[PDB]
RNA sequence: UCUUACUAUAGUCAGGACUAUAAAGGUCCGAACGGGUUAUCGUUGCAAAGAUAUCCGAAGAACUAUGGUAAGCGAGUGAA
RNA sequence: GACAUGAGUAACAAAAAAGAGUUUAAGGUACCUAAAAGGUAUCUUAGAGUCUCGCCUAAAGCUUAUGGCUACGUCAAGUAACGGCCUCUAAGUUUAUAAUCUGAAGAUUAUGACGAUGAGAAAACUUUGGUACCAACAUUUAAAAGUGAAAAUUGUGCAGGAAGGAUAAACCGUACCUAGAAUCUGAAACAAGUAAGCUAGUAGAGAAUACGAAGGCGUGAAUGAGAUAACAAUCAUAAAGGAACUCGGCAAACUAACUACCGUAACUUAGGGAUAAGGAGAGCUCAUUAGUCUCGAACGAGUAAAAAGGAAGAAGCAUGGAAUAUUGUUGUACGACUGUUUAAUUAA
RNA sequence: CUUGGCCGUUAAAUGCGGUCUUGCAUGAAUGAUGUAACGAUACAACAGCUGUCUCUAUGAUUGACUCAGUGAAAUUGGAA
RNA sequence: UAACAGUUUUAUUAACCUCUGGUUUACCUGUUGUUUAUGUGCCUU
């Protein structure tokens, strides 16, 4: 079954992993933004 | 003496089950209530089960008369008698014994 | 399967059930009356009548036992061995009265009652009977045998007695307390 | 075990009537103390200058008051002078942007430091008896007993008005063993001269009446240097 | 009330000092004063009985209270017995200690003949 | 203080603020020099 | 449950002998003549008399 | 952001006892803390891994915190 | 998708716990009174408080973090009584630069930049390498005494214990919640889980155990009032016997902690075994006192001084008086040992 | 094969311990063999201890039952 | 004639508390730690 994996989770690790700068500055991150931007998402990251 | 709803141990002398050797929630229960398909696929009539106990008539036979006091109004009999103090009981000559002598039966009527 | 209960347990523990009775008897003596549930009013009635018996004793063992029942002895002991002792000197028992009333709490609809001290400043049967006699005199009716029987009960052992009861009736007429009271001769004609 | 008094009329030792409950004034409840009948009590066993001035700081938003002998307060004052008045009502520290000087008491005697240590003692005991044993504000005035435990704790934190009425009392001889009396015992007694410096001219009107031995001055030394200008009623 | 695995004190000069009950002879209920049992000698004293021998014994006194006809109840501080043979005669020739008085009605005259004091 | 060594007999209540609260108006623990006078009443804000 | 309980059998259990019993132990109040419960105090007179003994005495 | 290993910077381990040491021990008894031995309860549970008692370690191969590194053709990490 | 059945059933039981008064607002009833109004009493909804009682207490308290579908009048040049921003750098990161390698993508080394969980002048006014170092452990030190930090001093062991820079007041954070009573993670108002400091006192070696000052709490009817059957759970006691139970002493009971007490076997890698085993003592009162301390005047007196003290004494069924610490011994198999392991059925 | 033979332990031993010239199918770093110490490993015995049992009884709290309020679930071809 | 003394066991079913025991959670007594309230409380002139 699922586990409580978000216990003790901080919001500084959310910007370093799934933030916006982590995606525009990486080759594989531009795809995610372009993919999410083509679908029409508002929340491109974090 | 009425005893309300009695279980299997008090009402029918069921032995019960174990206390500590792994028993789960079944220490004073009745256990099995019959066989399976070959025994009728039903609980058989006359099965001993929990229910109300007491408050039923009971006879004690062959109790001698130790004392007879007219002033006090008491008739002391050997042994125990069914019921609680202040309960009405029926006293009569024993049925499994010879009736009282003929002379006595006439003296009392006289 | 065992023996019958000696008294009411009131779904409480031993220590919790003794404090409940010491608190009901403490509020009764302090306030002269309490409105509670009926089972509690009947369990505290036996302890309230056994505490007033200790207030009519001359030994110290009674003064130490009465100190162990109340929760504020320093404030309530003078009243116990004072006013309360003087009031019940001539009465042989029956110092308290339990009267059933409508549910105090409408959520649970639990039967309630009023445990009070007879011949006290807040006797509810003394004021209810004075209100019945105040309505009979203001309506030119005749009191029933049950009212005359209650008039003597609430005035036999009272200090002032009848004089304190006539003043209660007089105050209930100058105040117009029986205004709007249905005459007893018209009860047979009322469906609701 | 504690014993709370009742809001009943009582006599005062001060020359003025501190409260409407005060029955009599300038009543001797005990023979003059050792230093009371002394023209010049001195700083016998205290540092030079100690007791000549007494500062009073207050929270400009909540009204919490603190008394200090030195020109500045520390963390010891907040712990030893602020009783618990509820959750989120006792600050964890002293915030420089909230605490300002309320007033400053200066005695005429430039070296009678023992007279100030007595005024500071009665002010701290009165403040404790204002947060505790507030029977005169339970059903009258602020009516603290008619308020919630939250609102009641916020009104107890506001000791600024009470503190000003405590100064007019202590400086008028209130308290037993007050060293601001001076008994000649040749037996005539009088009050010692004092001066009160106020950061706000309107803050001295919390006391219904002041004694005749106190002089009121606006502004506290060292305040102007901090670019803090005093408040003047006349303007 | 002597039952299986009950330790008794043998008070005769047969050779045993502490025997363990192994069977109640002639009844299902636990044995009281004057009832037969089968014991196993566990200790001796210094044709005596050797440790481990199986013999018949008679309960002479018990620690469980024994009510009597006249309402007089007796209680001893320990459970004791005397060894006997399958015929019913005591093996020992002398008994040291007080024995229960319930042996008279249970046809144990021989055991009482050499009993110094009865209680 | 007669005996001053650190093991001297302790006869004081080390819980200074025992049964003392402002929200409940418990009152002062001990009798002070200002406890016999009426609390000065100020002019409200 | 092996089978769904029918409308007939579920109506038997719900209303057969489970009708709300009408309270018939009522009598008027002697002080005001309102409908009170037998052996119980009048709630309208209790509160009023309880409040009348608190003002004067 | 779970978890495994490593890594950098930090923190924690009442008290008592033995031992050659004032401090040199994968030492001893035992809280915190960390484990999860046995048992009962629970099993549409308070809980998709919990409660109670009991038990084990508790200056070390210890435990914890905030970051970082290594994982998905080949297998990352693994006192396995 | 709607609506049935089970069923008006289960459930609202963390072994803390409640009882009796008072009161505010709005509204619903009945009466008074019919000039509307208002008054008295009662009920409903949302609150508040008083007295008594109990529970938590090295918490279920206070102050704050992580965090937040709780809410927006939360206020700082700096120190006392503050963090961030900013400066320096670690582990590392780099679509920065150069060189190099490379099917493309990319990778590598150096430099630069960035990167806290670390380091950053002064202030109750202020702006070289033991000539060492600030890992662990121990010791010593702000002079009336004791205690707890900080920083430093000295020493010990081997497992041999960072980097770099120095050296007239902007901007951002500030409210509430800390999980036993309305807020974090567990799908939720979940008996679980989560960081730091403080966390009365008595009593102890102690943060153990017991009581509990303040404080909070005894949940949003997500409940309340009765009754006290069987049975279930969690417990308490028990005649005689004492493992006869059972796959098996599973569970439970016995034992227990303490003293500078006595004594302690086989065997042994000579360290152990060992706190072996097995015994003794304990609270209250008191004679007695070398010194220390106090009082009076060397001496005298004193435990309304700490201790010491004895083959003294009193009372009771009982003085390890309540709570806390779960038996002893013996012969084997396996693996030397301390440890590790299938998160959530196998801990060996 | 088998509860191998013998001895000790038990009133009674397919067990445990010792022993045999005892290996269907032991064996030497897939190490062989015997001790000290250690073990929440596994088996066996002794003493104590006990409701484990002979053989259960009584008592306490929370549920279970009744009244008031709120109000599920698995399941169900249809059912006299 | 009086008086004195003696006149089964086991098993099972049910009832029953006189006796012998067990139980006793609002009974009496003794007692430890600690808290709360009330009263009282040292020497000397
Ligand atoms: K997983
Ligand atoms: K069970
Ligand atoms: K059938
Ligand atoms: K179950
Ligand atoms: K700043
Ligand atoms: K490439
Ligand atoms: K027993
Ligand atoms: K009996
Ligand atoms: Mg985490
Ligand atoms: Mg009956
Ligand atoms: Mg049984
Ligand atoms: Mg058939
Ligand atoms: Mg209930
Ligand atoms: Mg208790
Ligand atoms: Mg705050
Ligand atoms: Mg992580
Ligand atoms: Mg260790
Ligand atoms: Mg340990
Ligand atoms: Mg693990
Ligand atoms: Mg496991
Ligand atoms: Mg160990
Ligand atoms: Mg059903
Ligand atoms: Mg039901
Ligand atoms: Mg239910
Ligand atoms: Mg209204
Ligand atoms: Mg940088
Ligand atoms: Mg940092
Ligand atoms: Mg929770
Ligand atoms: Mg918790
Ligand atoms: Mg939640
Ligand atoms: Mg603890
Ligand atoms: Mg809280
Ligand atoms: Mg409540
Ligand atoms: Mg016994
Ligand atoms: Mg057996
Ligand atoms: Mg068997
Ligand atoms: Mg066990
Ligand atoms: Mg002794
Ligand atoms: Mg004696
Ligand atoms: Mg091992
Ligand atoms: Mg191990
Ligand atoms: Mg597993
Ligand atoms: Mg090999
Ligand atoms: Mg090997
Ligand atoms: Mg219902
Ligand atoms: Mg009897
Ligand atoms: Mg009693
Ligand atoms: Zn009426």
């Amino acid at each position: 079954g699922p586990r409580p994996t978000m216990s003790g989770a901080t919001r500084l690790v959310q910007k370093r992993r799934h933030g916006f700068l982590s995606r525009v500055k990486t080759k594989n991150g531009q795809k995610t933004l372009k993919r999410r931007l083509a679908k029409g998402r508002l929340r491109l990251s974090a | 003496r009425g005893m309300g709803f009695a279980g299997g141990m008090k009402r029918h002398g069921f032995a019960g089950q174990e206390a500590s050797h792994g028993n789960s929630l079944n220490h004073r229960t009745i256990g099995s209530v019959g066989g399976s398909q070959g025994s009728g696929s039903r609980v058989l009539p006359g099965k001993k089960m929990p229910g109300r106990m007491g408050a039923q008539q009971h006879t004690v036979q062959n109790l001698p008369i130790l004392m007879v006091d007219n002033e006090l109004g008491i008739v002391v009999v050997k042994g125990a008698v069914a019921g609680h103090k202040g309960a009405v009981v029926k006293v009569q000559d024993a049925v499994k014994k010879a009736p009282p002598p003929e002379e006595f039966v006439e003296a009392t009527k006289q | 399967a065992g023996a019958h209960v000696k008294y009411r347990h009131l779904s409480r523990s031993s220590a919790h059930r003794q404090a409940l009775l010491r608190n009901l008897v403490t509020s009764l003596i302090k306030n002269e009356t309490i409105h509670t549930t009926y089972p509690k009013a009947k369990e505290a009635q036996r302890l309230a009548e056994k505490l007033i018996t200790l207030s009519k004793r001359d030994t110290e063992t009674a003064r130490r036992s009465a100190q162990g029942i109340l929760y504020t002895p320093d404030q309530l002991l003078p009243k116990l061995f004072g006013e309360i002792r003087e009031r019940y000197a001539n009465r042989p028992g029956g110092y308290t009265r339990v009267l059933r009333t409508e549910p105090k709490d409408q959520y649970s609809q639990a039967p309630s009652a009023i445990l009070e001290l007879v011949d006290g400043p807040k006797d509810m049967r003394f004021a209810m009977t004075a209100a019945t006699v105040a309505r009979d005199r203001e309506q030119k009716t005749e009191s029933t045998d049950l009212t005359k029987k209650n008039m003597d009960k609430v005035t036999r052992f009272r200090k002032d007695g009848m004089r304190a009861f006539e003043d209660m009736v007089a105050s209930l007429r100058d105040m117009k307390f029986t205004a709007g009271a249905i005459n007893p001769k018209e009860w047979k004609k009322l469906d609701r | 075990s504690t014993h709370p008094t009742t809001a009943i009329p009582k006599p005062t030792t001060a020359v003025l009537k501190t409260s409407p409950l005060a029955e009599e004034t300038a009543v001797e409840l005990k023979s003059p103390s050792r230093l009371q009948l002394k023209s010049e009590p001195g700083n016998k066993g205290n540092p030079k200058g100690h007791g000549d001035r007494i500062w009073a700081f207050h929270h400009i938003e909540q009204g919490q008051v603190i008394y200090s002998t030195k020109p500045v307060i520390s963390h010891q004052h907040l712990i030893r002078q602020q009783p618990f008045t509820g959750k989120n009502l006792v600050p964890r520290k002293i915030r420089k942007d909230y605490w300002r000087p309320l007033a400053m008491i200066e005695l005429a005697g430039k070296d009678q430091g023992a007279v100030g240590r007595s005024v500071y003692q009665k002010l701290r005991e009165f403040k404790k008896r204002h947060e505790l044993d507030w029977a005169n504000e339970a059903e009258e005035g602020r009516k603290l007993m008619h308020k919630s435990k939250r609102e009641r704790g916020q009104e107890l934190n506001d000791q600024k008005p009470n503190s000003v009425a405590d100064m007019a009392a202590v400086l008028a001889g209130a308290g037993k063993g007050n060293l601001m009396w001076q008994v000649s015992r040749l037996v005539k007694r009088q009050l010692r001269r004092a001066t009160v410096y106020w950061t706000n001219e309107q803050d001295k009107f919390h006391a219904r009446e002041w004694s005749d031995n106190v002089s009121h001055e606006v502004g506290i030394p060292g305040e102007a240097e901090k670019k803090r200008m005093p408040i003047r009623m006349s303007s | 009330m002597i039952q299986l695995k009950t330790m008794l004190n043998c008070i005769d000069n047969s050779g045993a000092a502490l025997v363990e009950c192994a069977m109640v002879v002639g009844q299902k209920r636990h044995a009281s004063i004057g009832d037969r049992i089968v014991v196993v000698v566990q200790k001796q004293r210094g044709t005596k009985v050797k440790r481990g021998d199986i013999r018949h014994a008679v309960v002479v006194r018990t620690k469980q209270k024994v009510q009597r006809r006249d309402g007089s109840v007796v209680r001893f501080d320990d459970n004791a017995c005397v060894l006997i043979n399958k015929a019913g005669d005591p093996i020992g020739s002398r008994i040291n200690g007080v024995v229960g008085q319930e042996l008279r009605k249970k046809k144990w005259s021989k055991i009482l003949s050499m009993a110094p004091m009865q209680a | 203080k007669r005996h001053k060594y650190p093991t001297a007999r302790v006869t004081r209540d080390n819980s200074k603020q025992r049964g003392e609260s402002a929200l409940r108006k418990s009152g002062t623990r001990w009798k002070l020099s200002v406890s016999d006078e009426p609390l000065p009443e100020p002019v409200p804000r | 449950p092996k089978k769904k309980t029918s409308h007939m059998k579920k109506r038997h259990r719900q209303m057969a002998g489970k009708a709300l019993k009408d309270v018939t132990h009522l009598n008027r109040c002697p002080a005001c003549g309102n409908l009170k419960r037998m052996h119980h105090l009048c709630s309208t007179c209790l509160g009023k008399l309880k409040g009348f003994m608190d003002r004067n005495g």
